[PDB]
């Protein structure tokens, strides 16, 4: 069972630039953050294969916002793209997103389907936010 | 009590006898928590003085 | 035999006693995998032998901390392979203040 | 003037004259024993009228004792220096933080 | 003057960050320069004295065992801030 | 030099008493010990690489039987994990995103890099709960495809912790008599 | 030559002391990258001493 994705190319689940901008740059002379820790989970879609389309990782309680920058380029057509954090979809802003997690264990289902020809490609995540 | 209640709670011990058990990077070495127990004993025994 | 508190299976040869819920034991497999609750971390679990030493001394001090006026369960906290009266004398004869007292202070 | 007069500098780089006259006239134990006595006496005078953060004089004497025993063992003056190490030392550990969410 | 091998490191981080724009605080640049010029004096004296201590060394004496232990153990005990009983 | 090959043989023949990997025959078949007593390994890089190639070949051959969970499979895997990380560390000592832009714009990056084999896990949603399983013990030298014992399991890929340094309580949070 | 010790260096120091008892040149070679006798014995006088040994020495 090995089928590299032919629709999605790369996905970057990194830290939201808005959270960072309020962590390194104080607001009205506020005190800096106790520490800083950022992470960019890159997933090369060409190397990864479906039937193994589930991933899991953990974040600190400080990281409660993240922006799934999708990079879908192997389609070159008009293609449906949607993701559903906790089975509720979020709208887009290449395609930049913006996700607000919760204090538990939440999964976000990224989905892309071409309209010309019916090829569907899923990608799921599980982001344990630690209390 | 002050000097003992500020030690790292993840304190472990690397001993010169773990070579003979061939600990791998993905297993648990025996006698890993040796100074941790020896520190908890000296701490709880100082709290249990009265 | 101690039972793990997460998978519900018997411990094999060693247990991992956490020190914030002092009645909770976790087997070895569920400590590498980190299958324990997300409230704790893997920095308060002590490795203990299932089957006087630092382990038994720590368990004695934990039994005395958990229960003050009951000396029967103290033996059931260290497993129990000796008389109920060895722990009383072992606790009374600990030289824990002598190290700090020495620092300060005919008929022929 | 500077720059490799600072990279090697440690706060234990003062010899004065005592260690020179002694190590020249021999008998360095007459200096280590005397300084260990001036450490114990200045420590009993520290536990009494309780204060912490050992004074600078005690730190300087501890440096002097360290430098003397180090030079003695270095020049091969002790036959089979005693080995009494614990054969273990403290090390930190990583955190396999919990993998199942808390329920409240 | 610094009294640790780590305080001088920050005294140099400070001089490294202040010297970028001179003529703003001259009494901090001059002070740090004076401190460095006294530390290079101490370090040079110790450098030229550590050889005189290994040249004027004496060969007629050999430090004895069962007395070095009574000094190594007593030094480790006195450095851990624990008492050493009167011998 | 040659003083290291005898130490490697003394470590392998001391850690293979339960794995039984140096007494296995591979292509006329010869074992690993029958390569030490008669010089075929050399202090040069070719000898070290020949030894690592032989250890990997024997572990690979042994892994393809002792099918999946038998102790004879996990012990050989733990031996390959010990031997590879041993020979490596001794041969070494002998011989754009939206956030990355602002970070590289405002910070200097002293980076490091390493590669860790990923591990997998089975996971499902029974009727109302999303729950996983234990870490599958399949080796990293096995090339047999997954069987999916239920034809409804989903293969989660757990990412190793990338934070080498972490914080911990001060042993006052572990204690505090009750 | 560095002047700050680490965990793999205190480890190799302990191993060198266990194997070689007074040959400081061989201990320093085992921890190659540090001073021969100015840093391999300074970190020896500061190493702890076993508790049983201290008890038996101070007692007798
Ligand atoms: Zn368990």
């Amino acid at each position: 069972e090995y089928k590299p994705y032919k629709l999605i190319q790369q996905i970057y689940i990194f830290s939201s630039k808005n959270l960072y901008s309020q962590a390194t740059k104080p607001l009205l002379g506020s005190r800096p953050s106790c520490n800083q820790n950022w992470v960019e989970y890159i997933f090369n879609g060409n190397e990864l294969s479906q039937n193994e389309n589930a991933f899991s990782f953990m974040l600190q309680p400080m990281q409660t916002f993240l922006t799934l920058q999708s990079h879908l380029t192997s389609s070159l057509k008009d293609t449906e793209t949607l993701l559903t954090i906790n089975k509720e979809p979020v709208k887009s802003r290449t395609e930049i997103f913006d996700i607000r997690l919760s204090e538990g264990l939440n999964h976000l289902m990224f989905r892309c389907e071409d309209k010309i020809s019916h090829e569907t490609e899923f990608m799921n995540f599980w982001i344990n936010v630690l209390p | 009590i002050n000097e003992l209640e500020r030690l790292p709670a993840n304190l472990g011990t690397y001993s010169l006898d773990d070579c003979l058990e061939f600990i791998t990077k993905d297993d648990l070495s025996s006698r890993m928590d040796t100074f941790k127990i020896k520190a908890l004993v000296e701490l709880k025994s100082l709290k249990l003085l009265t | 035999v101690y039972i793990c508190h997460t998978c519900g299976n018997e411990s094999i040869n060693v247990r991992y006693h956490n020190l914030r819920a002092r009645d909770t034991n976790l087997c070895s497999r569920c400590f590498q995998e980190g299958h324990f609750g997300a409230n704790f971390q893997s920095s308060d679990f002590i490795r203990l032998e299932n089957n006087w030493s630092d382990q038994e001394m720590l368990l004695l001090l934990e039994g005395i901390e958990m229960y003050e006026d009951q000396w029967e369960k103290i033996a059931d906290h260290v497993g129990g392979h000796k008389r109920v009266e060895d722990c009383i004398e072992k606790f009374l004869s600990l030289p824990i203040e002598d190290n700090y007292i020495r620092e300060v202070v005919g008929s022929k | 003037i500077k720059l490799q007069n600072l990279y090697n500098w440690t706060p234990s780089n003062y010899i004065g004259d005592d260690e020179i006259e002694n190590f020249r006239n021999g008998t360095p134990d007459k200096l280590v024993s005397d300084s260990l006595l001036k450490l114990k006496r200045l420590r009993k005078e520290r536990i009494l009228n309780k204060v912490l953060k050992p004074t600078t004089e005690e730190r300087e004497l501890y440096f002097k004792v360290k430098r003397i025993l180090k030079e003695v063992i270095l020049a091969k003056k002790v036959s089979k220096v005693p080995i009494n190490n614990v054969r273990a030392f403290p090390v930190l550990q990583t955190n396999y933080n919990g993998s199942i969410p808390v329920v409240r | 003057k610094p009294r640790s091998s780590a305080q001088l490191e920050q005294l140099l981080y400070r001089y490294r960050a202040i010297q970028n724009h001179p003529k703003e605080n001259k009494l901090e640049i001059k002070a740090i320069e004076d401190t460095f010029r006294n530390i290079s004096r101490d370090q040079d004296i110790y450098e030229t004295k550590l050889d005189t201590l290994r040249k004027s060394i004496d060969k007629g004496f050999q430090y004895d065992e069962d007395l070095l232990n009574k000094h190594l153990v007593a030094l480790q005990l006195l450095e851990k801030d624990t008492d050493v009983p009167d011998y | 030099l040659v003083d290291f090959l005898v130490n490697v043989q003394s470590i392998l023949n001391a850690a293979s008493v339960k794995c039984h990997v140096v007494d296995e025959s591979f292509p006329v078949l010869t074992t690993i010990n029958k390569r030490f007593e008669n010089g075929e390994y050399e202090p040069i890089q070719g000898g070290f690489y020949k030894l690592y190639h032989d250890i990997k070949l024997v572990c690979t051959i042994l892994i393809h039987f002792y099918p999946q969970g038998t102790r004879n499979y996990q012990l050989v895997d733990k031996f390959y994990k010990f031997s590879s990380e041993l020979l490596l560390r001794e041969c070494c000592r002998i011989g754009a995103t939206e956030l990355d832009k602002i970070i590289s714009y405002d910070f200097i990056k002293i980076s490091m890099n390493y590669t860790v084999p990923i591990s997998q896990t089975y996971q499902i949603r029974t009727k109302d709960m999303d729950l996983f399983s234990s870490i599958i013990s399949k080796s990293n030298l096995d090339k047999r495809p997954h069987e999916l014992p239920n034809t409804n399991f989903k293969i989660n890929n757990v990412l190793p912790q990338t934070d080498i340094e972490n914080e911990a309580p001060r042993l006052g949070f572990v204690g505090a008599n009750t | 030559v560095k002047k700050n010790w680490s965990d793999q260096e205190m480890l190799l120091l302990l191993e060198g002391i266990e194997m070689y008892e007074d040959q400081w040149e061989k201990i320093a070679d085992h921890v190659g990258g540090h001073k021969r006798v100015e840093d391999c014995i300074e970190k020896f006088l500061s190493l702890p001493i076993e508790d049983n040994y201290i008890r038996e020495v101070v007692g007798s």
